[PDB]
RNA sequence: AAGUGUUUAAGGGCGCAUGGUGGAUGCCUUGGCACUGGGAGCCGAUGAAGGACGUAGGAGGCUGCGAUAAGCCUCGGGG
RNA sequence: CGUAGACGGUGAGAGCCCGGUACGUGAAAACCCGACGUCUGUCUUGAUGGUGUUCCCGAGUAGCAGCGGGCCCGUGGAAUCUGCUGUGAAUCUGCCGGGACCACCCGGUAAGCCUGAAUACUUCCCAGUGACCGAUAGCGGAUUAGUACCGUGAGGGAAUGGUGAAAAGUACCCCGGGAGGGGAGUGAAAGAGUACCUGAAACCGUGCGCUUACAAUCCGUCAGAGCCCUCGACGUGUCGUGGGGUGAUGGCGUGCCUUUUGAAGAAUGAGCCUGCGAGUCAGGGACAUGUCGCGAGGUUAACCCGGGUGGGGUAGCCGCAGCGAAAGCGAGUCUGAAUAGGGCGUAUCCACACAAGAGUGUGUGGUGUAGUGGUGUGUUCUGGACCCGAAGCGGAGUGA
RNA sequence: CUGUGGGUAGGGGUGAAAGGCCAAUCAAACUCCGUGAUAGCUGGUUCUCCCCGAAAUGCAUUUAGGUGCAGCGUCGCAUG
RNA sequence: AAGUCCAAGAGUGCGGCAGUGAGACGGCGGGGGAUAAGCUCCGUGCGUCGAGAGGGAAACAGCCCAGAUCGCCGGCUAAG
RNA sequence: GGCAGCCAACGUGUUGGCUGGGUAGGGGAGCGUCCUGCAUCCGGUGAAGCCGCCGAGUGAUCGAGUGGUGGAGGGUGUGG
RNA sequence: GGGAGCUUGACUGCGAGACGGACAUGUCGAGCAGGGACGAAAGUCGGGACUAGUGAUCCGGCACCUCUGAGUGGAAGGGG
């Protein structure tokens, strides 16, 4: 019963060439060599999903302390006069609000200004 | 009805061959051998162990010997002969053998301890003295043949 | 082929009736003067084979 | 007056289209492999096994055949 | 209607088109086994069933000794068989074997003897078969194959299959010296043109889209500007749950494998693609894990019959019991001069008694103990034994 | 010094002797076979996912880069 | 005595089928060394890496935080 | 929000609640390939193979969806 | 530890129970035979104050045995 392995093998050779289809080289016309690039490949993609969450916020927080800066407060004392005035809106539609709603994003921080402790450095 | 195509195994009867080093989402590379040593290539023979003297070589030979000549017999207990015959008759090496107590071609010896409780005439190569008194116990007759 | 047994093993290990791989015991073929009844009589005998060894002394003795 | 500002490709990359090379794949086979059941189990100085050289109208190889040389005779089968 | 749907071929799956197939059947000659003949020794020419005392009747052998061989037997207590060396037996009251010997004996009659058919194997021939290979496979060999080629030689030793149904194999014209093309034609198809079935990847171009000449890049991944197409509100380009690319720019980012404490590692291997390339098979082998049959039973091996995978086949094997080295009993046994004192066994589990708190026993009753054969898979055994690799060893030859 | 024709062949030959030479190979030539020698040593061992998940310790070892056993990983028992 | 309560994926015994028996550094207690070594050898219900990604240590197996079932245009924190 | 063992349930037991980094390695369950018993389907009104489009599954991978090339086989189920 | 008597615990031969330490090693209660001391007095005391003073298995001896005895009326040829 002797098996010729073609039809097995380019099925998974067709899979990684058509993943790898893109890349510069060698990578995107070897299997051998896309496959090395396709285990980076996907090891990058899953790390930078996980890490993707990281730089929105941080692109968000960035964002939100420029708005808050530009109304006279620090991003920390924002974030905590929001936390203090109860307010629940995530950075990412803080930032929204800064670039798209500068007026919103003002009425917000004055609630926070309102929210904060009369010294924020007090002992308190 | 039931064709061909309707027959299958019992469940769990068949189980997959472990078709070992092809790739490593199974038993792969080393095919479950792990890694350098003679282990790796070949199988250690049972009887060795490291070089110091085996166990089946450094335990004394068990004493005596085996008498070619010794006059192994066919055990049936009293027993079994009230099982078998619950209403009594003559016993002996034919009918041992056809109620299954015995080897077809062996010397029986009977023997027990188990309450005979049927009149019997057994006729065995040799009996045991509980034999004996089981045997007359229950009103039957031990004969030597 | 028959898985041959080994002869050795076979020599030296016995089962009983419950099937206890069964040995005898060493330091009591010679030099017999400076040990003490004691000890011999505790070499004396068969004692069932330890369970590390077990196993291997069974496959010897099947095969 | 200062500042802003697309716009090139010698070549390269990626992709798509379209080709070439190559001979994988699929489907095959003239050929192998392992056996089964039978036959015959030896050939040779009446020159064996195996060959060299020849042999057809025309060159060579394989095949057949030996100066009677892809062949001669007899007996059968077939058209 | 086929007592003939075996298998092939034929322009694509044909029982009815062809070769055939089931089966009307056939041999002059030659060669193989049968019946009857010619042909070939022994008797009636007193044996033949009984009678009876005494005499004669298989050698350099048997035996023995030394040294070896081979037997389970490695020289051992070493029998039987046997090589060589030496020494060497009578006639049945003999001799040899039963693993010394009186012998109770039993068996048989060596050497002088000789002689039969019934079981292994396949160069070759015939007919077949395959949960065998299908052109890097299968024989080395589908092709010039033991050829080409290599070697002085022994010897080593390849590669090379597919147009089409049918050559219908492209007339004719044109470019070209040709080769090769373009028309034309053949063909179902030249997306079949003797470079020919399909025509993958590597590899090499050409065209188009985006991108790229201030940039430090394991070559990707996450965001992501800017540059074309699919449906529509609207009437027309700005949207979308929509749908692919290309990637300015930013963040993150140290190949794969092996082997290592640890490798991106400046440690190993890999230039690339395609194809091939490594735990497989035998055996009632051994040890562990679902099913048939039991009811203590399971099974057959060889073999016999069946045109098969089916039916027989009890020999044997394993359970059926143990303790003992063995002799011995029996759930007992062994050790024990010592109904004195313990190990191994009596499946297991209940209850009731008597002894016990040295932790549990001894009896009594009650359930009645589960191994076995196929095939389950994993290990293992003997085989090369998952695969590859030495230097070297041996035998027989080839080489001055 | 040379041509031609011879002879010596592998544990052997030949050697004004270097272990030199014996067909580009010599501390034992080459070919085939034993043979798929053997190697505790390198290397390789090919699809996937789910659950669990080590060791680099002890003892012994003609043993120390090997192996046996134990320790440590992987289903059914008893255990709650 | 409790606690761990849809059990630790616990301990024990018997059969699994193993590989592992080259460890590394860091903290503590030590030997050898010069109380040197990223040295060497021990102990440590000590850790981590081995076999562990993620964050911090600029980079940086073994340090610190923390054990990645997968996604998310969410939030809170650890060490820093 | 999505996926993988144990617990409760009242009833057909599939619902809800307690659960998962991994090298050697163990166990379980699967993807794909070929050859086959039987069953059943597709195929010159175009099988396989190959190149795509559109998609799909937790993975191996899928394609009785579809276009091109192609020219004769192939798929599915359950077993070996 | 130091002296003395016994006449030979010079306590040896059969040894439940327990145990400590992989095999190997090591501890002893206790029951029985036979004894030694102490005896009135009890009925009590298993080589040396204890840990080293040793070598597995194989193979062979040597004494004893209620074992075997390769057809045996039987013995010779092995075992405990």
């Amino acid at each position: 019963a002797r098996v010729k392995r073609a039809l097995n093998a380019q099925k998974k050779r067709r899979t990684v060439l058509k993943a790898s289809k893109g890349y510069r080289g060698q990578r995107s016309r070897l299997y051998r060599k896309a496959k090395e690039q396709q285990l980076h490949s996907l090891t990058y993609a899953y790390r930078d999903r996980r890490a993707r969450k990281g730089e929105f916020r941080k692109l968000w927080i960035s964002r939100i302390n420029a708005a808050a800066r530009a109304n006279d407060i620090t991003y920390n004392r924002l974030i905590q006069g929001l936390k203090a005035a109860g307010v629940e809106v995530d950075r990412k539609n803080l930032a929204e609000l800064a670039v798209s709603d500068p007026a919103a994003f003002t009425a917000l921080v004055d609630v926070a200004r309102a929210a904060l402790p009369e010294d924020v450095n007090a002992p308190s | 009805v039931i064709k061909l195509h309707d027959l299958k195994p019992a469940p769990g009867e068949k189980k997959a061959k472990t078709r070992v080093g092809r790739g490593e989402g199974s038993k792969g590379k080393t095919a479950g051998r792990g890694t350098k040593g003679t282990k790796a290539r070949k199988n250690v023979p049972v009887m060795f162990e490291g070089g110091q003297m085996p166990i089946h070589m450094r335990l004394p030979k068990l004493k005596g010997f085996k008498n070619r000549f010794r006059t192994e017999y066919q055990v049936v207990n009293v027993g079994d002969i009230n099982k078998a015959f619950p209403q009594g008759g003559t016993v002996g090496v034919d009918e041992l053998v056809a109620k299954g107590l015995v080897r077809k071609n062996s010397l029986v010896k009977v023997l027990g301890d188990g309450k005979l409780t049927v009149k019997v005439d057994v006729t065995a190569n040799k009996f045991s003295g509980s034999a004996r008194e089981a045997i007359t116990a229950a009103g039957g007759s031990a004969t030597e043949l | 082929p028959k898985a041959k047994t080994h002869s050795g093993a076979s020599k030296r290990f016995r089962r009983t009736g419950t099937g206890k791989i069964v040995r005898q015991k060493a330091n009591r073929r010679h030099l017999l003067e400076h040990k003490p009844t004691k000890r011999t009589r505790r070499l004396d005998g068969r004692t069932t084979v330890s369970a590390a060894d077990n196993s291997r002394i069974n496959k010897l003795l099947n095969g």
